[PDB]
């Protein structure tokens, strides 16, 4: 199956593109550059399975950076919310979220 | 997960669909084969860039690449079967049979 | 008992420098004979496909097939004396480094254990 | 040595084209690793600062590194005004 | 919020696709994978991504579409997701497009190998006899 | 073809598969795969006739889609988790379609129906290239990632390969499909222990290449593609025939033979997983398999069938050409049982 | 999982640079040759503790010094500064190589009044060493605790005991 | 938007204008009254494909030369030009350009 | 200088959210004002939903899409 010349000769033929956070060029980083890099690390030598079921702290936030489905969930509640008390009446949003504010630089 | 990938997703399950159908016209098999790999390309592009992994911006235009080159094999193939049959109806390839 | 992932193991590496601690497979071992006569009969095929004197035909070929699979089996039987070593000893520092789930039975003499008889009838 | 020149004359008529090319791309790919300037173009690329350049934390034991721009340590750029 | 422009080019796309997967006279199921080519690179030029979308647009449609074609002659919700800081004074997606010469030596190397062998299939299975 | 393109083609087979067996990137893989999927076509079309032109396009159809499908898993597995690494799948169906990607590759039921197709329609050693060469690359990526396959998923296709391969091989009349379905049968078998032990899949690759190696390198050196074609091989090759009744018998599994090997291993760990209905089966199923290639037995070397009159010529002349690893290849097939303790070593 | 800390809307009270792109670039060269500390204070801070709200009264340094800049700018040398942004300001790309001879105006004013000499090519973009107090953070990503790697067994190896053990061979 | 405006606008008066010049001659009144399948043009067609993916491949030459490992993307750019020449000689003296 | 003015107007927009957000929240039961859907306490850079997502369309357009729609 896997024989892993890369290792026994050292010559890194495509481990420079298997993560987010390798050595990517003029030193950008990607969008979840520390999350990855805290999952990566705690999973070191642990191994697969183990490293499953205590990195599970990590990896949940790795997965909210990259799809960010809680943000968008909890975002859009408060969106319901606002647009069921606007509907009924009783909220007004104030000037800010109007297009009334004063921009800073 | 946006709707955005679920689209390209389905579109990708329709085009696979319709390959699998085979009405007739081999070439829309090939055409079937390339919508496929468009939609790869789609997605693949918008993931990418999305988590802003620079690095990953080489693998599109490869896939793309390989494919195209595929695509080049395959209609060469079609090419020899019509020439054998003077039409590229998916049933007139009946002589080898299970 | 998937070995790929032992740490510390070099990718590509048949015989490791540690089996060489090992003591090396004899000379005579049988399953070395069994190797050498594997060689034999594949001379004795290849010299009755081309319609040859099975027996004698080329004895420089029979010779160099039953060397070359005596050789292969030299280095295969110290790999699988190698892999198996591995085995028990990781056994052994298992069950070594996890006292609680292997514990010491108590021994239980047959003249205080109550076992049903079945009678034959 | 006769054979290779009459080979090149025989070449050079009835196909100039192929031996312009052949020698073009022979001097393209031979000529880079002879030119003094292929460091100088490493260089130049290296000197140019697409990112924001992070300040170190000073603790007293780098005599090297400025504390201010206008410091004489450091990387320097008059040979590139020079070129 | 343009009524969720993304939403629209996806939908459009998604019917382009059904549109031709029924296979209705070969040409015209190639102008809608045309028609559906242009809307998905409408999408990732939308997106941000100039260069692939300019790439989708060139080799795919003017290329293989096109060969597609003549072949066939011859025979009878958004918004939220994006981010927040900026580039610097380049574009990411160039660069990262760029770094295959310096950092995918590899690639390029498997790529070029397919490539030639590609041309040489091409002339075995094409040769005829 | 040219000689020197066919060595080019074959190198490039060969480069594909060991890129595919040595990368960590997913992409890799994939372009591994893609460099195979290119080279392999002018081989399998070396003889011009309709049929291979066929038997290539249906073969390049099948393995075009399966790329397909092992690019979208490879995607959705990227938008999951922003890994390339070949390791654990991360991710719900994307393994399923990753599994049906590989499966489609290899062969495996349901997606067995391509395989006595392209088989037939080729010549005998676009056959042996086929069938020996081209399952490496899949059960390698299939032994990497095994641990994230659903067992249920690849036990019920492992199972429908045994039973289809059974069935199908019973009701051929030439070889060829004979072979496939005995190789469709074969992958049936190997993949029903990968959840458990890669190992096991391995030595059954070994044993089912080195009997697949003989089989067809002695069905090209005594001419045949048919049965009654095998039944005239006796009045010039009688050594031949019992070789091949031999390499027969081991391809069925009987003991002590070497065929037996794999099964009895992959039973024994199959059992050591408290699974036994399986097992049970998959041995009774295998009894059809070896049912057919006992008729062959008995078509090719138990009986003597009538001959032709030309033949008296064929007496007179020798195989120019001579396959130098055949007489290897029928030992290793037939007489390595007492060697297997050896399967410890990873092979 | 936990409050995130947001700071008042008074902490983010600043008095604001209102001076458009053109000046700021019209004014760059001597605003990085003379703002240098406050700034690679604040960008050294910014780097190290990863966290805007760590970093405020920083900004608010450095919005002292570039006010106090202009300030000095305007009490002394207002004029041909005017000059120079307004070319800058008319370019669309706002190249400074149209128009050096402003350029060369604003800087031999400036350095005749305040003593401002303009910085050379590539010296604004030297790494530099920052001389800070605030404490180094210990732990600015917020990482756990690393879980404990495996026993990692060593010893010498030994002949398996009886062989193989594999059914009935004795090796 | 603007492009979008742009495209639009384009479209809009092309087909505005053609429309206008295939009706205004239809309204007033008047009398109102295979196989081969060359194959060189297939080839020419495969062979543009390919090069055409070559092409695609050395499109990020511009910002290629600003990397700084000057030495190796220099190597590779010639390596893809070089195959890229050799697809060409090995069509060319297979007989893949004649006609 | 852009680097603090960003932060300064990055955290006013969240704090604005924040209070929207506490006003409106007040009769939702299990809601909890201001909670981070992240187990980590280290900051994260928010989304352009997070400061855009309570204000109105057309800058909602802008912060999205004036970059790629400016020619
Ligand atoms: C359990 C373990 C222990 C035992 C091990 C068992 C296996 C051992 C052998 C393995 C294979 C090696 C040899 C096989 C090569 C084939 C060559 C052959 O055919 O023989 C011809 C040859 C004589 O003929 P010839 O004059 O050369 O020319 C005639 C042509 O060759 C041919 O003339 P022809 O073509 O005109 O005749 C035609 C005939 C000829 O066709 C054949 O004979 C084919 C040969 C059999 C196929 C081999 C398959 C591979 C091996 C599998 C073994 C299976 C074992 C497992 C149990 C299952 C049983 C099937 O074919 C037919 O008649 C067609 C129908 C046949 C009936 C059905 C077929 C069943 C065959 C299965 C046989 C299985 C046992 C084989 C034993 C050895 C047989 C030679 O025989 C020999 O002389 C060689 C025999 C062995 C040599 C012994 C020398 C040692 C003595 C000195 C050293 C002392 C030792 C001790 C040292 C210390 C003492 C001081
Ligand atoms: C000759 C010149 C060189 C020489 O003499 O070396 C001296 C060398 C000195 O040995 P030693 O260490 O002093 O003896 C210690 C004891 O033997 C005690 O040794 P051990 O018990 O520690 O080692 C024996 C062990 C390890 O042995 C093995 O793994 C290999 C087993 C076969 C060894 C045969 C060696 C010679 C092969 C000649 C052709 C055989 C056919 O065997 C097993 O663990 C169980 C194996 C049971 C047989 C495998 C099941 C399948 C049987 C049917 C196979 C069908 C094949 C296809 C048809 O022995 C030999 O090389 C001569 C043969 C020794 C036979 C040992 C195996 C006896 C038990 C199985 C009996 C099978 C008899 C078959 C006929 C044998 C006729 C020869
Ligand atoms: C069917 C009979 C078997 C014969 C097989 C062909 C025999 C000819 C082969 C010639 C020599 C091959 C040896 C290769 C030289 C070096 C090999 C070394 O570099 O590789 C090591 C591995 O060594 C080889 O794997 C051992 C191959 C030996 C095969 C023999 C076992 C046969 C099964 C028992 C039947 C008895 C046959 C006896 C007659 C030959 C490291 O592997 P690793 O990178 O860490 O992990 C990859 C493998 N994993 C994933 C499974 C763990
Ligand atoms: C050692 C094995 C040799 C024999 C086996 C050959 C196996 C197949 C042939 C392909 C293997 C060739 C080795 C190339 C591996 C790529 C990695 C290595 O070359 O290092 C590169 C060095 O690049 C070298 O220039 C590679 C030049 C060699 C390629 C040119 C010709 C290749 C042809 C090989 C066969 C192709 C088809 C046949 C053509 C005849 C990386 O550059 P580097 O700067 O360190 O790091 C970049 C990352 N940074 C930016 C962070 C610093
Ligand atoms: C580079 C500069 C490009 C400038 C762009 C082009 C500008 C176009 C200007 C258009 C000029 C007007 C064209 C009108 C002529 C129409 C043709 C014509 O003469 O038809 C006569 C035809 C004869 O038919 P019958 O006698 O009934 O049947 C006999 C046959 N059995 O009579 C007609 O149909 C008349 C048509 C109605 C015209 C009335 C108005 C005049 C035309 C103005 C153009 C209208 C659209 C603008
Ligand atoms: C590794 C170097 C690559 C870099 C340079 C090359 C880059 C691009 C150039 C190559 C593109 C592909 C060229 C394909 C060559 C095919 C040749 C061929 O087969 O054509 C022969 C003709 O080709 C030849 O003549 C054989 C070789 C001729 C010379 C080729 C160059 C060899 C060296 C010449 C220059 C050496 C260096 C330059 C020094 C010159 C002094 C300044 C037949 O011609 P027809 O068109 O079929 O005519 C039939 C109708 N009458």
């Amino acid at each position: 199956p896997f024989f892993d010349v890369q290792k026994r000769l050292g010559l890194d033929l495509d481990r420079w593109m298997t993560i987010q956070s390798a050595e990517q060029p003029h030193k950008i980083p990607g969008r979840c550059h520390a999350f990855e890099k805290e999952w990566i690390e705690c999973a070191h030598g642990i191994g697969g399975i183990r490293a499953e079921k205590e990195c599970k702290i990590e990896f949940d936030d790795f997965v909210e950076c990259l799809l960010r489905q809680k943000t968008m969930k909890r975002l859009s509640a408060i969106k319901r919310q606002r647009d069921k008390l606007i509907k009924e009446g009783k909220y007004t949003p104030p000037p800010h979220h109007l297009g009334k504010e004063d921009p800073r630089p | 997960m946006p709707l955005v990938y679920m689209n390209i997703i389905m579109a990708f399950a329709i085009a696979l669909a319709g390959l699998l159908m085979y009405r007739s016209h081999l070439m829309s098999s090939l055409l079937c084969l390339e919508g496929m790999m468009l939609s790869l390309f789609i997605m693949s592009t918008l993931i990418i860039l999305n988590t802003h992994f620079t690095l990953a911006n080489m693998m599109p235009i490869i896939l793309l690449v390989f494919a195209a080159c595929e695509a080049a094999l395959g209609l060469s193939l079609l090419v020899m079967v019509s020439n054998t049959y003077g039409t590229d109806y998916v049933q007139n390839l009946n002589l080898l049979q299970c | 008992t998937m070995m790929s992932g032992r740490p510390g193991r070099v990718p590509l590496q048949f015989l490791p420098n540690e089996a060489r601690s090992l003591p090396p497979p004899k000379l005579t071992d049988p399953r070395l004979v069994y190797m050498g006569f594997l060689g034999y009969c594949s001379g004795l095929i290849d010299n009755a496909i081309r319609r040859r004197p099975v027996v004698s035909a080329g004895l420089h070929r029979q010779l160099l097939y039953v060397t070359s699979f005596v050789f292969f089996g030299y280095y295969l039987l110290k790999r699988q004396d190698y892999m198996y070593a591995l085995r028990d000893h990781d056994m052994f520092a298992y069950v070594k480094s996890h006292p609680e789930d292997f514990p010491e039975k108590d021994k239980k003499t047959y003249g205080e254990i109550l076992e049903e008889f079945h009678p034959v009838r | 040595a006769g054979r290779i020149a009459s080979f090149l004359k025989n070449a050079w008529a009835k196909e100039p084209v192929l031996v312009a090319s052949f020698a073009i791309g022979g001097l393209a790919i031979i000529l880079p690793s002879l030119s003094p300037y292929t460091n100088y173009a490493i260089r130049i690329n290296r000197a140019t600062p697409y990112n924001y350049p992070v300040p170190l934390r000073d603790d007293g034991n780098m005599p090297d590194v400025p504390s201010h721009p206008q410091d004489p340590q450091g990387p320097s750029l008059e040979w590139l005004k020079n070129l | 919020m343009t009524m969720y422009i993304a939403f629209i080019l996806s939908t459009i796309f998604v019917i382009g696709f059904v549109g031709f997967s029924s296979k209705p006279s070969p040409i015209y199921g190639g102008l809608g994978l045309i028609v559906s080519g242009g809307v998905g690179c409408g999408i990732v030029l939308n997106f941000g991504g100039s260069f692939l979308g300019l790439m989708v647009f060139l080799i795919y449609l003017g290329g293989m579409l096109v060969v597609f074609g003549y072949t066939t002659a011859m025979a009878t919700g958004d918004w939220v997701i994006y981010d927040t800081g900026d580039s610097g004074f380049f574009s990411e997606e160039a660069m990262g497009i760029a770094a295959l010469y310096s950092y995918g030596t590899w690639l390029v190397i498997v790529t070029g190998w397919s490539l030639l062998i590609g041309v040489v299939v091409i002339m075995e299975i094409t040769r005829g006899n | 073809m040219n000689p020197i393109i066919y060595t080019t083609l074959i190198m490039t087979v060969m480069s594909g598969t060991m890129l595919v067996m040595i990368s960590s990137h997913w992409l890799l893989i994939w372009i591994g795969f893609e460099m195979n999927l290119l080279a392999m076509i002018p081989v399998l079309m070396k003889n011009f006739n309709p049929r291979a032109t066929e038997a290539a396009t249906k073969y390049f159809l099948t393995q075009a889609t399966a790329s397909m499908m092992l690019m979208m898993a490879i995607i959705i597995n990227l938008l999951y988790s922003g890994q390339w690494t070949i390791t654990k799948m991360f991710n719900p169906v994307a393994m399923t379609m990753m599994t049906m990607a590989l499966a489609m590759k290899l062969g495996l039921s349901p997606f067995h129906f391509w395989v006595p197709e392209v088989t037939q329609g080729i010549s005998l050693q676009a056959g042996l290239l086929l069938l020996t060469w081209q399952k490496l690359a899949p059960l390698s990526v299939l032994c990497q990632i095994s641990q994230s396959i659903n067992p249920n998923l690849m036990l019920t296709m492992a199972m429908l390969s045994i039973l289809i391969g059974g069935w199908g091989g019973l009701n051929q009349t030439q070889l060829r499909k004979i072979m496939a379905y005995s190789s469709i049968a074969h992958m049936g078998w190997m993949t029903a222990v990968l959840p458990y032990n890669t190992t096991m899949t391995i030595l059954n690759l070994l044993i089912y290449i080195t009997m697949t190696l003989a089989m067809f390198m002695l069905l090209i050196h005594s001419s045949a593609t048919t049965t009654l074609s095998l039944s005239h091989t006796w009045n010039k090759m009688p050594v031949i025939t019992s070789l091949m009744m031999v390499t027969l018998l081991s391809m069925g599994g009987l003991p002590p033979l070497s065929g037996f090997m794999p099964k009895w291993m992959i039973i024994q760990e199959m059992t050591k997983n408290e699974s036994i209905i399986m097992p049970t089966l998959m041995a009774m199923t295998a009894l059809l398999n070896l049912y057919f290639y006992m008729r062959l037995a008995y078509s090719s070397s138990l009986t003597m069938f009538p001959s032709t009159n030309n033949m008296k010529m064929k007496w007179q002349f020798e195989h120019t050409k001579q396959m130098k690893l055949l007489p290897t290849m029928i030992v290793l097939s037939t007489l390595v049982l007492p060697m297997t303790p050896a399967l410890s070593s990873l092979n | 999982p936990g409050i995130v800390e947001l700071p008042t809307l008074e902490d983010l009270k600043v008095q604001e640079v209102k001076v458009s792109s053109s000046v700021l670039k019209a004014a760059a060269h001597h605003y990085g040759a003379q703002c240098d500390k406050p700034n690679k204070e604040f960008m050294l801070c910014r780097w190290e503790e990863k966290d805007p709200r760590r970093c405020l009264e920083e900004g608010k340094l450095v919005n002292q010094c570039a006010l106090d800049f202009f300030r000095q700018i305007k009490r002394h040398c207002a004029e041909p500064f005017t000059e120079y942004w307004t070319c800058i300001d008319y370019s669309g790309l706002q190249l400074f190589r149209h128009c050096r001879k402003q350029q060369a105006k604003f800087d031999e004013c400036v350095l005749d009044k305040l003593g401002w000499v303009r910085p050379d090519l590539g010296e604004l973009s030297k790494v530099t060493k920052v001389k800070t107090d605030r404490p180094l953070p210990e732990n600015p990503y917020h990482s756990r605790a690393r879980p404990e790697p495996n026993p990692e067994a060593e010893g010498d190896l030994k002949p398996a005991k009886h062989g193989s053990r594999l059914f009935f061979w004795t090796m | 938007m603007n492009i979008m405006l742009t495209l639009l606008t384009n479209v809009t008066l092309a087909s505005l204008l053609v429309l206008i010049a295939f009706w205004l001659p239809q309204l007033n009144a008047y009398s109102e009254k295979r196989l081969p399948f060359s194959m060189k043009f297939f080839l020419v067609a495969i062979t543009f494909l390919l090069f055409d993916l070559e092409i695609a491949l050395l499109l990020p030459l511009p910002w290629a030369s600003q990397t700084n490992n000057l030495k190796t993307m220099l190597t590779m750019a010639l390596f893809l030009l070089i195959l890229l020449a050799a697809s060409l000689a090995y069509e060319w003296t297979q007989k893949g350009l004649e006609w | 200088l852009f680097q603090a003015e960003k932060d300064r107007r990055v955290l006013q927009m969240l704090r604005e959210n924040l209070e929207e957000e506490a006003i409106i929240m007040k009769d939702v039961p299990d809601w909890k004002v201001g909670e981070s859907v992240f187990h980590t306490t280290r900051w994260v850079t928010p989304m352009m939903g997070e400061l855009y997502g309570l204000r109105t369309n057309e800058e909602i357009l802008s912060a999205t899409y004036g970059f790629i729609w400016y020619t």
